[PDB]
């Protein structure tokens, strides 16, 4: 990324932070894995 | 008719693709192929034998090797003297073979400013009618032999290069590229119009032997012939008479064609903002500056 | 906003509903609409339903010409009958009723061949003439007819751009794109608002074209009305041609009032600036006299040097240079030796005679002929040499004075409908001499006497002249030099049907056949049509290698305004003339670097007919790259015909038919030595 950076000394470019395993960024895409795997209706995914 | 086509035997189904060396006197010519084999037969019609270039791809066979044809694959007082010296054998002659010199060493041009600047001026002033050809950026100089033989053959013109700049390979073919552009074997081919920026980075071997007729050093930026430049490319645009050239071409520092080509794109983008059809200065110059932070910025 | 609610409004066939709906929709007619107007297939309907119903019309023609239509759009306009700057006018009317009326105009002009379409035609100039943007509605109006009275109505104040823009345009059409029966009415309405303004060099251009009388005569009173004078004189002198200058100086030696026109009817004014000023201004060393003069030699390349001292003019030294000079040649220039001194004063009237007169009545005949030729060459004017060599014309069957008719006719050619001379020059075809040279210069004099003539001449001229031209068949070169002459007494015929009356009159062997279709190529001034393509891809087919040629030389007399279209792929095909017909066909114009690049592909052939043919080109296209093809030709040589050539092309370096000639008669070079003489007499060369 610095490296990027070193290449494109800030001439053109979009910046988005990107935090890991924010939270609500979590939960919607977990149900999208729960997707097209089986899951059952009994489990909790918040607190997993 | 039945002659033409009773040649049919030597271009049938024995025929190969060689390539040709030389052309003798004693009408025995020499090919060549993967192997490098050599066959030594008489000529036959279909052949040039004269614009043909030898050194090219030529047709062969299973057979003898009978060839039945083959197949084709301030400065003013400075730029004045380059004037009549790389224009000498063009328009205007009267001044010339009254009596003659043609000094064909070509010439060495360079400036504090650099960037090719000027000399692009000077090169794109030539490229009115005749056949151009730019060379940037400096094994062996292979490459530069088969520049220098397509050269030989685009003789009838003006050669320009551009950029002229392990470490001991570089002097040496340095040495070798002076000993070919001195013509020992071969008299005047083509101008060579020798383009740099820092004449104290090369060596005097390369002013001497290189030059025998002149060499200037370069005394202003020249905002005269840059000017001109200006003046070609805001021919098809237009422009109002507050508009000074001069502070602009002086503002302006180490731009090529394709830089001011953008800028002056950026100016009318600039001036389409309020759909006007005529650029102004100011406009220009604040369209400039974001070429101008662009560069500097990285 | 939303059109949902508006949208149940159409919906009734109620009149209040429409009525109070429209100027809604007019207001909201500016852009027209937010939308494409998918409308229309819901409002089809209203087709069929019809006070305030001519607004309904209007909304009906503006949706159909918002959509698309071939046909029905102006319907609704034309039925209107419209009556009771701003961005809305603008919208509602300048590119709608200029699209509408347009295609309405067009289908019109297409079909029927009213006097409604005519009034919105010119209520719909009225408005472009209020929206002031100029150069659509003209490249709009080119082919549809009211024109005359439109261009006069649009001009009032404005004048240089809009007269200089749409006649440079229109004209550019009337040469390219626009036939030819409209070029009399744009003349006419430009002779008009040429009148009416300024720039006389014009309307000069126009007398140049239309070959009037009462043109030069209107100009010359407009001069006087209004007063450089010298230099207007002196290209007035290269517009006008033959008929219309006689015309000129005849109603001014009629009258004229100002004494100057007939000091312009002695001539020598055009001539009198050139010499000093080319004296002073200008410069020469004797250099090129040294050495071009010291390198001729064996008989040839010494014609080459009587054609050079010839044409080279400021140095009066290099034919005072020596002696015996004159007496070692043969009569081979000998000839244009004698012309010589005829070739190289256009000056001194007086002093020409004391020139020509050591000359005069000598021991040998082709001196005095030469001398005589040298006489009709000096001056167009005087014109006093006639009666000597006219009571000396008949010869009964052989003398000298059929030289002295050479160069008397020819010159007095070069000097000038005139009887008497016609009259006199009955019994000079009537002879039919075994000299073709006799004919030749007939035909190129009684030629460039009759140029600029009106809708040719279909008398007894032409008939006794094709009689006796079909009493008998020998020697075809005069089958082919008197078509020469003959186009130039055709030429200048706008509704002559003289090609196809010839088509008709002789129909013959090949000869008289080459011989007609020379006169149907000499019959086209040109103009655009598909026609003359179509029959020039047909007949470049032919056998014949002649008339192919000569038909294909029509291309260069064609074409040769615009370049553009100038080179062809001519010069790619197998044909061994065909790259000297594109080689021909390269024209007078400047040689730009296209025309040097063809110039050097067709410099190295292997026929001598062609290397002959590249340096003519070479030196007539052009006035170190003028040395270059020489330096070439030194190279491939080092026969005598190259040399003398390039000599000659060396010398040859540093609409009018006067200029049109000599060139295209010179087309016939390829022939027995003795024309050379008669290759010097060319015009063409300033």
């Amino acid at each position: 990324i610095l490296d990027s950076a070193l290449l494109r000394p800030g001439r053109i470019d979009r910046k988005i932070e990107f935090p890991p395993p924010n939270e609500e960024a979590r939960l919607d895409i977990l149900k999208i894995h729960s997707r097209k795997m089986n899951l059952t209706r009994g489990i909790n995914l918040r607190k997993i | 008719e039945e002659e033409r086509s009773k040649v049919d035997d030597l271009r049938g189904t024995p025929m190969s693709v060689g390539t040709l060396e030389e052309i003798i006197d004693d009408n025995h010519a020499i090919v060549s192929t993967s192997v490098g084999s050599e066959h030594y037969v008489s000529i036959l019609s279909f052949v040039d034998k004269d614009l043909l270039e030898p050194g090219c791809s030529v047709l062969l066979n299973h057979k003898v090797h009978a060839v039945i044809g083959v197949l084709m694959d301030g400065l003013d007082n400075q730029i004045q003297e380059i004037k009549e010296s790389v224009e000498l054998p063009l328009t205007h002659p009267e001044y010339y073979e009254e009596m003659g010199i043609k000094p064909p060493k070509g010439v060495i041009l360079y400036g504090p400013p650099g960037t090719g600047k000027t000399l692009l001026a000077k090169a794109v002033a030539n490229q009115t009618s005749a056949t151009f050809l730019r060379v940037v950026g400096s094994d062996g100089p292979k490459l530069v032999r088969e520049l220098f033989r397509v050269a030989e053959e685009h003789a009838p013109s003006i050669v320009f290069i551009d950029e002229i700049d392990g470490e001991r390979e570089i002097q040496r073919t340095m040495l070798e590229l002076l000993n070919q552009l001195d013509g020992f074997d071969s008299r005047g081919d083509v101008k060579v119009i020798m383009a740099t920026n820092r004449i104290e980075t090369l060596d005097p071997a390369l002013i001497r032997p290189g030059r025998i007729d002149r060499k200037i050093e370069f005394p202003l930026p020249d905002e005269k012939t840059k000017k001109r430049i200006f003046q070609i490319h805001t021919s098809r645009m237009t422009l109002a008479d507050d508009v000074t050239l001069d502070d602009l071409i002086m503002a302006k520092d180490d731009l090529s064609g394709a830089d001011i080509k953008a800028i002056c794109t950026e100016a009318g983008l600039m001036a389409l903002r309020e759909r006007r059809m005529k650029v102004t200065n100011e406009d220009f110059k604040k369209s400039k500056e974001n070429v101008l932070y662009k560069k500097q910025e990285g | 906003r939303d059109k949902a609610p508006v949208q149940p409004q159409q919906s009734p066939a109620a009149a209040p509903g429409g009525t109070d709906e429209k100027p809604s929709g007019k207001e909201r007619r500016d852009a027209g609409d937010k939308d494409k107007e998918q409308e229309l297939s819901e409002e089809d309907k209203q087709l069929q339903d019809e006070l305030y119903r001519p607004a309904l019309e209007e909304l009906r023609r503006q949706i159909r010409s918002s959509t698309t239509s071939m046909t029905s759009v102006p319907k609704p306009l034309k039925f209107l009958r419209p009556h009771y700057n701003k961005r809305f006018a603008a919208d509602i009317i300048s590119v709608l009723a200029m699209t509408m009326s347009g295609e309405r105009e067009c289908l019109k002009y297409r079909l029927v061949g009213a006097g409604e379409v005519a009034k919105e035609w010119q209520e719909l100039d009225d408005a472009e003439k209020v929206q002031r943007e100029p150069l659509l509605t003209l490249v709009k109006e080119i082919v549809p007819l009211l024109m005359e009275i439109e261009q006069v109505d649009m001009l009032e104040k404005d004048i240089d751009e809009n007269a200089y823009a749409k006649v440079c345009l229109y004209l550019t059409s009337c040469v390219n794109y626009v036939p030819e029966p409209e070029n009399s009415a744009l003349l006419r309405c430009a002779l008009g608002v040429f009148r009416k303004f300024s720039r006389f060099p014009e309307a000069l251009r126009l007398a140049l074209m239309l070959n009037d009388m009462e043109l030069v005569e209107d100009i010359f009173t407009s001069c006087k009305d209004v007063v450089m004078l010298g230099r207007h004189g002196v290209f007035l002198e290269l517009s006008e041609d033959v008929e219309e200058y006689e015309d000129l100086t005849e109603i001014m030696s009629n009258v004229q009032l100002n004494s100057n026109f007939l000091a312009l009817a002695r001539e020598l004014d055009i001539m009198e600036p050139k010499v000093p000023d080319d004296i002073y201004k200008t410069h020469l060393e004797n250099n090129r006299f040294g050495g071009s003069g010291s390198q001729v030699d064996s008989a040839r390349m010494n014609l080459a040097s009587s054609f050079v001292n010839g044409f080279v003019n400021q140095d009066k030294l290099l034919t005072d240079d020596g002696n015996k000079w004159l007496y070692k040649n043969k009569d081979h220039g000998m000839l244009s030796a004698a012309a010589s001194l005829g070739m190289i004063l256009l000056w001194d009237v007086d002093g020409g005679l004391t020139q020509i007169d050591k000359y005069l009545y000598s021991s040998e005949d082709y001196i005095k002929s030469g001398a005589l030729l040298a006489c009709g060459i000096v001056n167009s004017g005087v014109r006093n040499e006639c009666d000597p060599a006219l009571a000396l014309l008949s010869d009964y069957v052989l003398h000298n004075s059929n030289t002295m008719r050479l160069g008397s006719i020819f010159g007095l050619g070069l000097a000038y409908n005139r009887e008497d001379v016609l009259t006199l020059l009955l019994p000079v075809m009537g002879d039919s001499k075994s000299s073709m040279e006799v004919a030749g210069v007939t035909a190129l004099a009684c030629g460039m006497i009759a140029v600029g003539s009106c809708n040719g001449d279909v008398t007894s001229t032409i008939l006794q002249t094709i009689m006796e031209k079909s009493e008998t068949e020998l020697k075809d070169t005069y089958a082919r030099w008197l078509p020469l002459g003959l186009g130039l007494n055709h030429l200048g015929k706008g509704e002559a049907i003289e090609a196809i009356l010839a088509a008709l009159e002789v129909v013959s062997e090949p000869f008289r056949s080459f011989a007609n279709t020379l006169v149907d190529v000499c019959a086209y001034a040109g103009s655009g049509n598909v026609l003359k393509v179509q029959q020039l891809l047909h007949i470049c087919s032919e056998h014949f290698d002649s008339k192919e040629k000569e038909e294909d030389k029509d291309k260069k007399e064609k074409k040769d305004k615009d370049k553009k279209e100038a080179p062809a792929d001519m010069g790619a095909h197998q044909g061994v003339a065909v790259l000297g017909i594109a080689l021909i066909a390269m024209g007078e114009e400047i040689g730009a670097e296209m025309a040097l690049r063809t110039f050097g592909h067709l410099l190295r052939y292997g026929e001598p007919t062609l290397r002959r043919a590249v340096p003519l080109a070479l030196a007539l296209i052009s006035v170190s790259h003028d040395a270059d093809p020489e330096v070439s030709y030194n190279s491939i040589f080092a026969a005598r015909l190259a040399a003398m050539l390039r000599q000659l092309a060396q010398y040859h370096a540093k609409k009018g038919t006067l200029t049109l000639c000599p060139y295209h008669s010179d087309r016939q070079l390829m022939s027995q030595v003795a024309v050379a003489g008669l290759l010097t007499v060319l015009v063409s060369f300033l």
